[PDB]
């Protein structure tokens, strides 16, 4: 919320880099917390508008990832976890919408 | 029945066809066109039809054109007269004479 309150792209990129560094430094317990923080940051970036060039700023953050130059396996696992979490979150929306539509049809 | 229409009619039929699925949309359709010309045309549209399938659809569509209307603003004799005058022509088109 504080980041969204704020040239906020630079602050968001710095926060993402700090979170990535903390996740890398911290050995695996806090991996779930790091994944949740990454998912929250992605959701906030999506709700900011990706944001077009801001997503490119995230791509620029990927340049900072080149600075990190971490292991490929860890990045692939994180990306797969993020995609799975997004799919799981999107799954329940269909059921909620179906229930709401059934109730609305009954009321009508 | 003309492909592409905007006046009252041809969208009351659309409302009836849309009914039974996505009911809120069908209900919300009946807020843009005055329910006076459409119901009149629907009633005086099946009078001169031939197949005994379009008449049923037109009659039930016109029937679903009176509940949403005002309490006492439209005479109900026209609907009864049309539904009664269909019967004589339908019975006539059984013995051989067509008119």
């Amino acid at each position: 919320d504080d980041c969204n309150s704020a040239e906020k792209k630079s602050c968001w990129i710095l926060l993402i880099t700090f979170l990535i560094t903390l996740y890398g430094k911290y050995p695996s317990e806090r991996k779930d917390l790091c994944n949740k923080l990454l998912q929250e940051a992605f959701l906030g970036l999506v709700r900011s508008k990706s944001g077009g060039e801001f997503w490119e700023i995230m791509s620029s953050v990927l340049e900072h990832q080149d600075v990190i130059l971490m292991k490929v396996q860890d990045l692939k696992q994180l990306l797969l976890n993020v995609f799975n979490t997004y799919k799981l979150e999107r799954s329940l929306s269909e059921l909620i919408q179906k229930i709401i539509e059934d109730s609305s049809q009954d009321l009508v | 029945f003309r492909i592409g229409s905007t006046e009252p009619g041809a969208m009351l039929v659309d409302s009836f066809s849309l009914l039974e699925d996505h009911a809120p949309k069908a209900i919300e359709i009946l807020k843009n066109f005055v329910l006076e010309k459409g119901v009149l045309d629907c009633i005086a549209a099946a009078i001169d039809e031939f197949e005994p399938k379009l008449q049923k659809m037109l009659l039930n569509a016109a029937s679903y054109g009176k509940a949403s209307l005002q309490y006492k603003s439209f005479d109900a004799s026209i609907f009864v007269n049309a539904c009664n005058t269909i019967k004589l022509l339908n019975c006539f088109r059984s013995f051989g004479i067509f008119l």
